[PDB]
């Protein structure tokens, strides 16, 4: 039975190809000495006596050797099969590195002896979960954002925006605001908390100026939030102002564009036929979409940019942090796609190259 | 990405109109009686065969999303079109038709009308 895999850069989403969601997911952290390895919580719980460090930085492979623990705790800790018993797939980050695509091949077959493997671009998989083949995707988990136009299938690298823009940027803001305003969140464990402020209260505000205004005249908007110890905090203008430096990067000094602002861009730089389609579809994947509102204030900015008679339409389901996995999963379990694996007798034959030519 | 799969075979051999039923991760051919009837609760693939002047075949798939169908059958359909698509040499136009909002073209293949019917098949998940 096949296996599916999306290696976030935070989070590591992980099941079996015929589920309706992953039954494992847990941070993608590897933490060693200052058995003789850690992964996950376990790593986050030790923090003080290991050195933690992240295998994928904003979506990207860069420490191996720690990968491939991550990948061992993925097959015998958490979901306990027999990696050399069933076919894998693995999902990877619009323009994903050649080297990388082989040294990841290479790693499934030498090191861990999979019978077949595959490996699709996450924002792909979204698209398909939402039962769509033509389509922009706005994929933005913890590491990076990205905009990944669609069309009858597969993507248009040209057009492909990245954004180094995430939920750890957003969650290290909040703890600055938060902390101005009066409380104190500085070290590693009042970190998690300010993360799970976030995930909870925070919510992108329709008209900023307006809740600004609302803000600072009622206390209407305000929320309370108790902490581990007991102590109770009002969370106030600072529920909208941290998911609105999505909508406005110079809030953390930042140089980039808007997320609405790239999604133009990029549907901008494709063809002029397949113009309307993309606009009719932008399909929103990854956590950091989570925010309430969002789909609003996106089909709000982009009518603004896009002509006045252009149909629009945010997509944006509530499995939106599982799209890519739940992707992965019906399209391993189709019983088309049982040829479009990468054998290992193939993998013999042609090396980790195959990866090239067999998945795109 | 050389699929075996029978119905691919049978695919677009020749003009008319061949239709299939997403069941459990799998293209099943509908009763050649039964054209019209969808069941509002599953995902269906449409191919209309159209005779060219130029002694070649046009292709147009049309993949049709019930209101009730599963997340599993709308991501197959979707996954299905896009491999038939390659499957003859990337030359069929691509339809996303939803319930109700279906294009005049595919309510034009159907002479005594499209009917919809509640039910359908369960999910593979
Ligand atoms: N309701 C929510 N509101 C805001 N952020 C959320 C919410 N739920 C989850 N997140 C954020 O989403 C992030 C993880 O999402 P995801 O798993 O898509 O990222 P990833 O795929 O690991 O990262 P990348 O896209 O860089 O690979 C976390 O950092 C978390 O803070
Ligand atoms: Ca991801
Ligand atoms: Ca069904």
């Amino acid at each position: 039975t096949a296996l599916v895999c999306d290696n976030g850069s935070g989070l590591v989403k992980a099941g079996f190809a015929g589920d309706d969601a992953p039954r494992a997911v847990f941070p993608s952290i590897v933490g060693r000495p200052r058995k003789d390895s850690y992964v996950g919580d376990e790593a986050q719980s030790k923090r003080g006596i290991l050195t933690l460090k992240y295998p994928i930085e904003h979506g990207i492979i860069t420490n191996w050797d720690d990968m491939e623990k991550i990948w061992h705790h993925t097959f015998y800790n958490e979901l306990r099969v027999a990696p050399e018993e069933h076919p894998t797939l693995l999902t990877e980050a619009p323009l994903n590195p050649k080297a990388n695509r082989e040294k990841m091949t290479q790693i499934m077959f030498e090191t861990f002896n999979v019978p077949a493997m595959y490996v699709a671009i996450q924002a792909v998989l979204s698209l398909y979960a939402s039962g769509r083949t033509t389509g922009i995707v706005l994929d933005s988990g913890d590491g990076v954002t990205h905009n990944v136009p669609i069309y009858e299938g597969y993507a248009l690298p040209h057009a492909i925006m990245r954004l180094d823009l995430a939920g750890r940027d957003l969650t290290d803001y909040l703890m600055k605001i938060l902390t101005e305003r009066g409380y104190s969140f500085v070290t590693t464990a009042e970190r998690e908390i300010v993360r799970d402020i976030k995930e909870k209260l925070c919510y992108v505000a329709l008209d900023f100026e307006n809740e600004m205004a609302t803000a600072a005249s009622s206390s209407s908007l305000e929320k309370s939030y108790e902490l581990p110890d007991g102590q109770v905090i009002t969370i106030g203008n600072e529920r909208f102002r941290c998911p609105e430096t999505l909508f406005q990067p110079s809030f953390i000094g930042m140089e980039s564009a808007g997320i609405h602002e790239t999604t133009y861009n990029s549907i901008m730089k494709c063809d002029i036929d397949i113009r309307k389609d993309l606009y009719a579809n932008n399909v929103m994947s990854g956590g950091t979409t989570m925010y309430p509102g969002i789909a609003d204030r996106m089909q709000k900015e982009i009518t603004a940019l896009a002509p006045s008679t252009m149909k629009i339409k945010i997509i944006a389901p509530p499995e939106r942090k599982y799209s890519v996995w739940i992707g992965g999963s019906i399209l391993a379990s189709l019983s088309t796609f049982q040829q479009m694996w990468i054998t290992k007798q193939e993998y013999d034959e042609a090396g980790p190259s195959i990866v090239h030519r067999k998945c795109f | 990405m050389v699929v075996e799969h029978p119905e691919f075979l049978k695919a677009g051999k020749e003009p008319g109109l061949q239709i299939w039923r997403v069941e459990k991760f799998d293209l099943v051919p509908v009763p050649t009686n039964l054209y019209g009837d969808f069941f509002t609760g599953d995902a269906y693939v449409i191919l209309k065969t159209v005779q060219l002047r130029n002694g070649n075949l046009q292709y147009d798939l049309h993949y049709w999303l019930g209101n009730e169908c599963s997340q599993d059958e709308s991501g197959a359909a979707a996954i299905f079109t896009v491999q038939l698509d390659d499957y003859l040499n990337g030359r069929a136009v691509q339809h996303r038709e939803v319930q109700g909002f279906e294009s005049a073209t595919f309510l034009g293949y159907f002479k005594s009308g499209l009917k919809y019917k509640k039910g359908g098949v369960a999910s593979g998940f």
